[PDB]
C-alpha cells in the first residue's frame, strides 16, 4: 500500500527538492547540448540548420526556463557550499535563503528583460 | 494456530544477512571514496559558477543572443586559447558533477541493487560518450571543414 | 469548550486491513494540549485507538507523531492560540504515525529500526584501562564541546522527517550522528578514530543533503546539521 | 504461552533497574522486562542534583550527610542502611562519573557541586554544597549512561512487556520465586520465564492521585504483584507531596524557588513560611512547606504563577534488607527475590525524603541488589515450576476481555483519583479517611464489571489500562488503611485528628497483608521495629 | 594431504556467528529463506573440486570451489551476522575473481551441486551489493 | 586485504563491459579491413588518410585502441599472476608490461591525435 503525504517541512527542503531538479533538467540539456554542438565537425551548412530551428519563440521561452534554472542552481548551490565550509553557516541559513531569493529575482528579471528584447527586435 | 514468519529475503542476489538487526554496518565501497566526491561537488560547483554563467551571459546577451550564433561566429571564439581552455574546462567539470549528481539521484530512488547497477552503468555510459565527443569536437576543430 | 475536530488515521493491524481516516468530535478548553484530546477519544468515544506516552512534563520521547504535517511530539501541541478563534468557524487537526518507520497500530510505530541505527555508532564511552578511581579530570571548556548534544532523548523525530531517510539505501539518521557527535568531541574518550570510521561510509555522514528538517523537528533545540556539519568538517580536516 | 530460562530476571528498565542489570550483566545470564523502552523511564524526568559527600568545592565527611538524611526522614529511617547509602554514595557518584556521566566541571576539572534543600554544614550550621548536577538534566543524564553500558555489555531487553505475577512455589522450608509471567504487548502473548533469582525494580505509585507529578505509567506494579502473592508492604501511607505543583495541573517546579529568591505569597501580597517556619525563610522540609501551603489556602488566606503540593513520592514499598532480600516477616526472607529503587522499601528515607537521594538510593541499592542476585544465581540451582503457572494469569486476562459489563474504566479512575485528592491528602482526618474507605469499596464492587472495548490481541491498552487500575484500587486500599491506623503525625502524613508525634507508641514501621485473593479483602497489620545506632529523637 | 584443503576451508568462518544471547527456542526462519542456501549444504567435502581447478593448480593462493560453496552456504543463510564479513573475505585478489568459468567442478562433484554456480552467485552478490 | 580494495571486482567488471563494446569494433575493423572491397590489396597510405579525414573513423580508432589495450593489458596481468612463481619475477613482469603498454597507448594516440594528410 502507498499513501499520498505532503510533510510541509523546512524551506530548506524545497531549496534542496528544487536544486535536484534544475540540476537534472541542466544534466539533460547538456547532453543535447553537446550532440548539437559536435555537429559543427561535419559542415557548416548542418551546424547552421539545427541553430536556425534553436531560434524559435517556443525555444526562446525554453532558453528562458534554462536561464532560470542555471541561475537558481547556481545560486542554491553557493548557499550549500557556505554551509559546509563556513563554521557559522548553518545557523545563517534561512537567511541565505531570502538572500539567493532577491538575487534570483533581480539578476533574472533584468535577464529575462534582455532576452525578451533580443526576442522582440526579431 | 501461530504467525506465519516474515520472509528476509529482498530480491534474489541480496544476503538477507546483510540486513540483519544485529549485523555490524561496516563500509560498503572503495574506502575515502564519498568524501573526494563530496569535495569535488564543492570545489566544481565554484569553478563552475563562473564558467557556466560566464557561457550563458556572453552567449544569450552579450550582443545580440542567440540571434547572431552560427558556425562562423563559433569558428571565431574558438580561435582563441582562451575560449578553448574555457570550453573544454566547462565540458570536463560539467559532466563530472552532473554524473556524480545523478549517480546520488540514482543511489536513492533505485528500489533493487540490480535497477542501481544497471542506471549507473548507463550513466557512466552516456557521461564517457558524451565526454569524448565533446573533446573530440575541441580537440580536432578546423574553421577550413569545406 | 470549542469542540475541535480531529481526523486521525486509523489503521487495525490484524482484524480489517483496509480504513483510513477517523473523524472525532472533542471539547478543548485552551490550557489543553493534543494528549489530552487523544486521550477524551481513547478512554470515551474510541479505545482501539492506541498511542504511546508516559511522562507527565519531564520529556521521554514517547509520543512523536505527525500533526498537520510536521513531527510534533503530541504533548506539546499547546492548543491554545488557535487562529480560528478570530472566524468563528469549524477546525480540524490531523493525526498520523510518523513516517519511515513500519506501522504497528494506528499511531504506534516499530521503533527497532531507530535503536538499532542508534546502537550501531558504538554510543557508550572507551577509555584505555586504567580507571583512576578519582574522577577523570575534564576542563570546563571540553565540557561545553559536546555539550547540546547531550539533550537527545531519542524520540525519532528528526530522523522520521529526513528526506535522505525516506529514501532507498540505508541512511544512518539524524540521530544516531548526534549520538556519535557527543562521544567523538568527548576529551576523556578514546575511540573517536573508530566511531569517525564508521560515519565515513556511502550510508553515513554524506548522505546528508543539508536539509534542515531535523533541526526544525527536534523538541529539544539541538542543532542536529550543526551537529552533522561538525562531524563532516572533522572528517574532512583529516 | 512461551517459556524462558534464564538466571537472572529484573523486572523494570529505569535507574535502579538498569543499574542492576549492567552488575549482574557480566555475572549471570539475565533478562530485563520493561513496559516502556528502558530510557523512556521516569528516571528521566529528575532533574535535581544527586547528593554526594566528595569535598570538593567546600569540605564534608559523610557524617554530616548521614545526620541530615536521619534528621530529614523525621527519625523513621534505619540508620544502619542510611550509613551503607551515604559511605557507598561517594563511589557510586565517581562510578556513574567513571562510566561516562558529563557532570559539570570546576575551574580545575574534577566536578562541580552546588547547595541544595536541606543540607547542612554539620548537624545544622549552614549550607554545604553537597550535590552533584549535570545540567538542568541530570536523571535524564544518568539514565542515558546506564542504558549506554547496557548497550555495552549487551544486556537483553524484553521491551514492552507487562510482567503481570510472579510464581512462588512452595518448599517445605517455605516460599521460594522461581518465574516471572509477563504478557507481551505486541502480541498478545504470555511468557513465563523461569529464573534463579528475580530483581523487582519497577518504580513508585503516585497515580492514585488527581494531581500528581508522576508519569501515566507509574501505577504501582511490583508492589501490587508482591502484595497479591501475600507478601507485605511496609510504611505505605508515607507519601511526599511536593509544595511547588503548577496549581492547574500538578507539574513540578523543583528548579527556581530552589535556586533564586522565589517568594511564595498567599492571595494578598504577604509571604507565610517566615512565620510559619523561621530560621530558614522558605527553604524548610517539603512536608512543612506543603502542610504550610494548605492550611493557608484551607483558612481562606489564598487566592482564586500559582501553586499547589502534587503527590511526589512514596517512601513506602516492598520491605528489603540492605542487600535487597524481599523478607516476608519482620526477619524471615524469600529466596530469590530482591527489590530496588522506589518500590523497594529498606527504609533509607523514612517518614520524608530529603532530596536528591532518590537518584543516590537508586544507584547504591540496585547495584547492591544486582550483585546479591548473580551471586545467588551463580551459587543456586532451578528449583521447579507449579502447574502450568500462567493459568491465573490467562484466566485472568481473558474473563476481564469476555464480557460486556456496563461501568467505565476512565470513570472508576478518574472517581477513585478526584476521592483520594480530597481526603487521603496533605492533611487526613479520621473521617475523611473513613469517607475514602466507603468510597473505595464501592469502587471494588464497580470494578467487577468492566469493559474492554478492544476485544484485539496485537497492541491492546486498553485491556492493559484496566489491569492497572485494579492495582492502584488495591494500593489505594492500602494507603488509606496505613493512614487510618497511624495515629499521630510524622513525616509525609500529617493529621488534623493527632497533630504531634507519638515517639513512645507509633515508632515503628507498619507492615499490611493482605488475606483474601478477590480485590474486596482484609488488611491485617503488623508492626516492625526500626533500627537505631546513635541518633536519637529531638523535635 | 588434504591439511591445505581444510585450511583454506576454515579460512572462510564457515560457522554461524550470532549474537550471543541465544533465544532458548531455536530462532526462527522461513521455509523460504531455508530453501535458498540448500544445494550447498550437501558438501561432504572430499575435493574432486578443487583438485580439479585450473585456478588451483596456477600459482598464488586462490581458494577454491569448495570452499567457495561452504561459504556460499553461510553468506545465503538469514541467521548469520557476518555475511559482509565473509563476503568482504572472498572479494580479494585471491577470492572469487580468479575463477576462469571452467565448469570443471561442475562435472566433477560427486553430489551434484552446480558449483560454479553457487561461485556465480557469490560474484552477483558481490557486484550487487 | 593483498592489493587496493575492490580492484578486481572492477577489472572483473571492466574486461566484460570492454568486451561487449570491443566485439563491434574490433569485429568491424577486421570486416572493413580484409573483406570489403580488396582486402589488404586496396590499403596504403592514401586508403588511410582519407579513411581518417572522417570524424566517425577517428574516434572508432582511437576507441578501439584504447580499449583493446587496457583489455589486453588487463588479460595479461592475469595471465603473469597465474604462471609466475617468484614475487620478482611477477614484480618485473607486471612492470615490463606496463611500460610496454604505456609505450603502445602513448605512440598510438600520438600518431591519431596528430596525423596530417598533406606531409610530403
Ligand atoms: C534524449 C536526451 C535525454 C538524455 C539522456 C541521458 C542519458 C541517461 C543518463 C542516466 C541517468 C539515470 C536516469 C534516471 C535517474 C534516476 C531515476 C531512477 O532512479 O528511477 C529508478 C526507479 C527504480 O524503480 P525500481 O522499482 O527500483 O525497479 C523496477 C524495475 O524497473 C523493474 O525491472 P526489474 O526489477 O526486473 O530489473 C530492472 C532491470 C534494470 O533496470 C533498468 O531498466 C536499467 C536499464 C539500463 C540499460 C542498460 C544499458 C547498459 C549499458 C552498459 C554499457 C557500459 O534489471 C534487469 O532486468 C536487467 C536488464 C538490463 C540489461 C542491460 C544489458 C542489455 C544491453 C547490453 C548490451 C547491448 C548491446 C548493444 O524506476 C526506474 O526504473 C526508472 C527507469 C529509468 C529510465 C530513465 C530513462 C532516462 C534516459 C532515457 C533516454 C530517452
Ligand atoms: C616483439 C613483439 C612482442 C610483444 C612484446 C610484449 C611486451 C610486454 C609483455 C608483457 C607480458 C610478458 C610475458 C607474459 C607471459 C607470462 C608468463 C610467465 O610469467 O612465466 C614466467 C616463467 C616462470 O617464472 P618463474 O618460474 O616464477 O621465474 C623463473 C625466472 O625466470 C628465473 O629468474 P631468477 O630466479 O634468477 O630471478 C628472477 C629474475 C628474473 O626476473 C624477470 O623475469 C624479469 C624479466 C623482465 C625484464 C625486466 C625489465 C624491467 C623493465 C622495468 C621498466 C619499468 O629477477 C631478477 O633476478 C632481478 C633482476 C631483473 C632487473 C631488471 C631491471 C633492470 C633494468 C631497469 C633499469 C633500466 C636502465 C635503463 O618464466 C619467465 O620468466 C619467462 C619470461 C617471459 C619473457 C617475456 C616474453 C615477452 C617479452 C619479450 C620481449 C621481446
Ligand atoms: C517529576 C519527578 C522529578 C523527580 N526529581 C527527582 C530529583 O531531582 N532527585 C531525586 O533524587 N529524585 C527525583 N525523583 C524521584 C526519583 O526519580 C525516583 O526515586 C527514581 O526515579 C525511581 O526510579 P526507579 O529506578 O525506582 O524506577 P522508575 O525510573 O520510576 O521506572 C520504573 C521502571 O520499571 C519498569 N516497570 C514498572 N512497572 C512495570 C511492570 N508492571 N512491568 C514491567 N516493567 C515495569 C518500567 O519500564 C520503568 O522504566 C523525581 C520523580 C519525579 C516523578
Ligand atoms: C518567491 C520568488 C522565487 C524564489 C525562488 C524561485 C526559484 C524558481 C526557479 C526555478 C525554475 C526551474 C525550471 C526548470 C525547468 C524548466 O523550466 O526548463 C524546461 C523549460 O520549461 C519551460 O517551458 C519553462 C517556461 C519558462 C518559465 C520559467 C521561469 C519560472 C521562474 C519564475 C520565478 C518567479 C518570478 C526545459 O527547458 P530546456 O532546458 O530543455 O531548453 C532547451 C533549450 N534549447
Ligand atoms: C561569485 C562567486 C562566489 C564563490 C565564493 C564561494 C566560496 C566560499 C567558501 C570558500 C571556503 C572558505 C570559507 O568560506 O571558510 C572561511 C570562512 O569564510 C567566510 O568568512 C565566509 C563569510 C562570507 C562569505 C564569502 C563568500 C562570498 C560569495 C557570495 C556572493 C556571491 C553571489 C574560513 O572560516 P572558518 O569558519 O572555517 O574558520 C576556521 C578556520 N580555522
Ligand atoms: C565510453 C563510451 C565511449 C564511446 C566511444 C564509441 C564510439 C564508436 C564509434 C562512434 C563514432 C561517433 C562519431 C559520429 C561521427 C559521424 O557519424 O559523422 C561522420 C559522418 C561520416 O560518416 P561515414 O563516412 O562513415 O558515412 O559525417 C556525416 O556526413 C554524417 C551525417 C549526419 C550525422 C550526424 C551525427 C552527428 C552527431 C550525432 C551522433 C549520433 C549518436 C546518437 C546518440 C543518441
Ligand atoms: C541557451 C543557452 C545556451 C546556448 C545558446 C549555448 C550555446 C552554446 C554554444 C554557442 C556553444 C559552442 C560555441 C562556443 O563555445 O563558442 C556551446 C557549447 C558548449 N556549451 Fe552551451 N549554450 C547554452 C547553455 C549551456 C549550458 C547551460 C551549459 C552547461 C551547463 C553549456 C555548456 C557547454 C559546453 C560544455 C560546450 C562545449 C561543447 C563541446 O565541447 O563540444 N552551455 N553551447
Ligand atoms: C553553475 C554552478 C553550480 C554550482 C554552484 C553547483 C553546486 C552544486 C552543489 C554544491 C551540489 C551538491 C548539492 C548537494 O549535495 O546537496 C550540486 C549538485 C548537483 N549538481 Fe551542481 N552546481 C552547479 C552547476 C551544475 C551543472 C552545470 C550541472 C549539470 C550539468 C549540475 C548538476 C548537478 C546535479 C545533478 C546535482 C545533484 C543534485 C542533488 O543531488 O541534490 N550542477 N551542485
Ligand atoms: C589483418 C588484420 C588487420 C589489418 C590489415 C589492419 C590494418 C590496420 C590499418 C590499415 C590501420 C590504420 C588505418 C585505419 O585505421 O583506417 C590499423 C590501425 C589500427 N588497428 Fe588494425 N588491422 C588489422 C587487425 C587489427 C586488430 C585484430 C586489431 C585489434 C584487436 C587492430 C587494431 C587497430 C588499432 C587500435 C589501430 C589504431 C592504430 C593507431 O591508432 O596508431 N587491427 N590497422
Ligand atoms: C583487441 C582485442 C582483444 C584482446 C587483446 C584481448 C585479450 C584478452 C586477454 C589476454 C584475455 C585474458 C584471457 C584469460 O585471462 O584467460 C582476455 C579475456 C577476455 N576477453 Fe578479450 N581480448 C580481445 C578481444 C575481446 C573481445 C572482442 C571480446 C568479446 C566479448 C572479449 C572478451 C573477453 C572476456 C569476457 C575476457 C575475460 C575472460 C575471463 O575473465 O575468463 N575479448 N582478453
Ligand atoms: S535529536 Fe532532537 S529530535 Fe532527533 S531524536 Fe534526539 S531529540 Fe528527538
Ligand atoms: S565436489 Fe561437491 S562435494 Fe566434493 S567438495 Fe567439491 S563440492 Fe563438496
Ligand atoms: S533532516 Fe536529513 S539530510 Fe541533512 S540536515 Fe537534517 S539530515
Ligand atoms: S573448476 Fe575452477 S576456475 Fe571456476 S567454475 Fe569450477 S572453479
Ligand atoms: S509524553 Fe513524554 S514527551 Fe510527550
Amino acid at each position: 500500500t502507498r499513501r499520498r503525504t505532503l510533510y510541509r517541512g523546512d524551506p530548506g527542503m524545497w531549496s534542496w527538492v528544487l536544486h535536484r531538479i534544475t540540476g537534472a533538467t541542466i544534466f539533460f540539456f547538456l547532453f543535447v547540448h553537446v550532440l548539437d554542438t559536435a555537429l559543427v565537425r561535419v559542415s557548416p551548412q548542418a551546424y547552421n540548420e539545427v541553430i536556425e530551428t534553436y531560434k524559435t519563440p517556443i525555444v526562446g521561452l525554453m532558453e528562458i526556463g534554462l536561464v532560470a534554472a542555471v541561475l537558481f542552481h547556481a545560486l542554491n548551490g553557493i548557499r550549500v557550499i557556505l554551509i559546509d565550509f563556513w563554521a557559522k553557516g548553518p545557523r545563517y541559513q534561512r537567511q541565505m535563503l531570502a538572500v539567493i531569493a532577491g538575487l534570483f529575482l533581480v539578476i533574472f528579471i533584468a535577464a529575462v528583460g534582455v532576452i525578451g528584447m533580443h526576442m522582440v527586435e526579431r | 494456530l501461530g504467525r506465519p514468519a516474515p520472509v528476509m529475503e529482498r530480491e534474489h542476489d541480496r544476503p538477507a544477512a546483510l540486513d540483519h538487526p544485529r549485523a555490524p554496518r561496516k563500509p560498503r565501497g572503495i574506502p575515502y571514496f564519498e568524501k573526494y566526491a563530496w569535495l569535488f561537488m564543492r570545489f566544481s560547483g565554484i569553478a563552475l559558477v563562473f564558467l557556466a554563467l560566464g557561457h550563458l551571459f556572453i552567449m544569450l546577451m552579450w550582443q545580440d543572443g542567440v540571434y547572431r550564433i552560427d558556425f562562423n561566429y563559433v569558428a571565431e571564439r574558438w580561435a582563441s586559447p582562451f575560449w578553448q581552455i574555457w570550453d573544454m574546462a566547462l565540458l570536463w567539470l560539467a559532466m563530472i558533477h552532473g554524473a556524480n549528481g545523478m549517480r546520488t539521484i540514482i543511489g536513492d530512488y533505485a528500489r533493487k541493487n540490480v535497477t542501481k547497477f544497471w542506471l549507473n552503468s548507463l550513466l557512466l555510459l552516456a557521461t564517457g560518450f558524451t565526454l569524448v565527443l565533446g573533446s573530440y569536437v575541441l580537440v580536432t576543430f578546423d574553421a577550413n571543414i569545406s | 469548550a470549542v469542540m475541535v475536530t480531529l481526523k486521525i488515521a486509523r489503521f487495525n493491524p490484524e482484524n480489517p486491513d483496509a480504513a483510513g481516516w477517523q473523524s472525532f468530535r472533542v471539547p478543548c478548553l485552551p490550557s489543553d494540549r493534543l494528549l489530552n484530546l487523544l486521550h477524551y477519544v481513547k478512554w470515551y468515544l474510541d479505545g482501539t485507538l492506541t498511542f504511546r506516552r508516559s511522562c507527565a512534563h519531564g520529556v521521554c520521547g514517547s509520543d512523536a507523531m505527525r500533526i498537520n504535517g510536521v513531527n510534533r511530539l503530541a504533548c506539546k501541541v499547546l492548543m491554545r492560540d488557535m487562529l480560528p478563534k478570530n472566524p468563528n468557524k469549524q477546525l480540524t487537526i490531523t493525526i498520523e504515525p510518523i513516517r519511515g518507520l513500519p506501522v504497528e497500530k494506528d499511531l504506534v510505530v516499530n521503533m527497532e529500526p531507530f535503536f538499532d541505527a542508534y546502537r550501531a555508532v558504538k554510543p557508550f564511552l572507551v577509555t584505555s584501562g586504567n580507571p583512576p578511581t578519582k574522577e577523570r579530570i575534564q576542563s570546563p571548556t571540553d565540557r561545553a564541546r559536546y555539550d547540546d548534544t547531550t539533550k537527545c532523548i531519542l524520540c525519532a523525530c528528526c530522523t522520521t522527517s529526513c528526506p535522505v531517510y525516506w529514501s532507498e539505501g540505508s541512511y544512518f539518521g539524524p540521530a544516531a550522528i548526534v549520538n556519535a557527535h557527543r562521544f567523538i568531541f568527548d576529551s576523556r574518550d578514546e575511540a573517536a578514530a573508530e566511531r569517525l570510521d564508521i560515519l565515513n561510509e556511502v550510508d553515513g555522514v554524506w548522505r546528508c543533503r543539508t536539509t534542515f528538517n531535523c533541526t526544525e523537528a527536534c523538541p529539544r533545540g539541538i542543532q542536529v546539521t550543526q551537529a552533522i556539519q561538525e562531524v563532516k568538517r572533522a572528517l574532512m580536516f583529516a | 504461552i512461551q517459556e524462558h530460562r534464564y538466571d537472572v530476571v529484573i523486572v523494570g528498565a529505569g535507574g535502579a533497574g538498569m543499574r542492576a542489570a549492567v552488575e549482574a550483566g557480566p555475572r549471570a545470564r539475565t533478562a530485563v522486562l520493561t513496559k516502556l523502552y528502558p530510557t523512556r523511564s521516569h528516571t528521566g524526568a529528575a532533574q535535581g542534583g544527586m547528593c554526594a559527600a566528595l569535598a570538593n568545592v567546600e569540605e564534608d565527611n559523610w557524617e554530616w550527610h548521614t545526620f541530615d538524611t536521619v534528621k530529614g526522614g523525621d527519625y523513621l529511617a534505619d540508620q544502619d542502611a542510611v550509613e551503607i547509602m551515604c559511605k557507598e554514595a561517594i563511589d557510586a557518584v565517581l562510578d556513574l562519573e567513571k562510566m561516562g556521566m558529563p557532570f559539570n566541571r570546576t575551574p580545575e576539572g574534577r566536578i562541580d557541586q552546588r547547595r541544595f534543600g536541606g543540607h547542612t554544614r554539620d548537624h545544622g550550621k549552614a549550607p554545604v554544597r553537597r550535590a552533584c548536577y549535570a545540567a538542568d538534566r541530570t536523571g535524564h543524564m544518568i539514565l542515558q549512561t546506564l542504558y549506554q553500558n547496557c548497550v555495552k555489555h549487551d544486556v537483553e531487553f524484553f521491551n514492552e512487556f507487562y510482567a503481570l505475577d510472579i510464581a512462588l512455589t512452595e518448599t517445605p522450608a517455605g516460599p521460594v520465586a522461581t518465574g516471572v509471567i509477563a504478557y507481551e504487548l505486541a502480541t498478545g502473548d504470555i511468557h513465563v520465564f523461569h529464573a534463579k533469582a528475580i530483581v523487582f525494580a519497577t518504580g513508585g505509585s503516585g497515580r492514585m492521585y488527581k494531581t500528581t507529578s508522576n508519569a501515566h505509567t507509574l501505577t504501582g506494579d511490583g508492589l501490587g504483584i508482591v502484595f497479591r502473592k501475600g507478601l507485605p508492604l511496609e510504611d505505605m501511607e508515607f507519601h511526599q507531596f511536593h509544595p511547588t505543583g503548577l496549581a492547574g495541573l500538578g507539574i513540578l517546579i523543583s528548579e527556581a524557588v530552589r535556586g533564586e529568591g522565589g517568594r511564595l505569597l498567599n492571595g494578598e501580597g504577604e509571604r507565610f513560611m517566615e512565620r510559619y517556619a523561621p530560621t530558614i525563610v522558605d527553604l524548610a522540609p517539603r512536608d512543612i512547606v506543603a502542610r504550610s501551603m494548605v492550611l493557608e489556602v484551607l483558612e481562606g488566606r489564598g487566592a482564586g504563577v500559582p501553586v499547589y503540593p502534587t503527590c511526589h513520592y512514596v517512601m513506602g514499598g516492598i520491605p528489603t534488607t540492605v542487600n535487597g532480600q524481599v523478607l516476608r516477616d519482620n526477619t524471615n526472607v524469600i529466596p530469590g527475590l530482591y527489590a530496588a529503587g522506589e518500590c523497594a522499601c529498606v527504609s533509607v528515607h523514612g517518614a520524608n525524603r530529603l532530596g536528591t537521594n532518590s537518584l543516590l538510593d537508586i544507584n547504591v541499592f540496585g547495584r547492591r541488589a544486582g550483585i546479591a542476585a548473580a551471586e545467588y544465581a551463580q551459587n543456586h540451582n532451578f528449583v521447579d515450576m507449579p502447574e502450568n503457572p500462567a493459568e491465573m494469569v490467562v484466566g485472568w486476562v481473558g474473563d476481564i476481555l469476555s464480557e460486556h459489563g456496563n461501568e467505565r474504566v476512565a470513570d472508576i479512575r478518574g472517581a477513585l483519583q478526584q476521592s483520594m485528592d480530597n481526603n487521603a491528602a496533605v492533611f487526613r482526618t479520621e473521617e475523611t479517611l473513613k469517607q475514602a474507605l466507603t468510597d473505595i469499596h464501592a469502587l471494588k464492587e464497580r470494578y467487577s464489571r468492566i469493559t474492554v472495548h478492544d476485544k484485539g490481541k496485537r497492541y491492546n491498552s486498553d485491556l492493559l489500562e484496566a489491569i492497572e487500575l485494579g492495582f492502584l484500587l488495591e494500593l489505594a486500599e492500602v494507603t488509606v488503611v496505613g493512614a487510618l491506623n497511624r495515629k499521630e503525625s510524622r513525616g509525609g502524613h500529617a493529621r488534623e485528628d493527632y497533630p504531634n508525634r507519638d515517639d513512645t507508641n507509633y515508632m515503628r514501621h507498619t507492615m499490611a497483608y493482605k488475606q483474601g485473593t478477590d480485590l474486596l479483602s482484609d488488611i491485617r497489620l503488623d508492626y516492625k521495629p526500626v533500627v537505631q545506632t546513635r541518633y536519637e529523637p529531638m523535635e
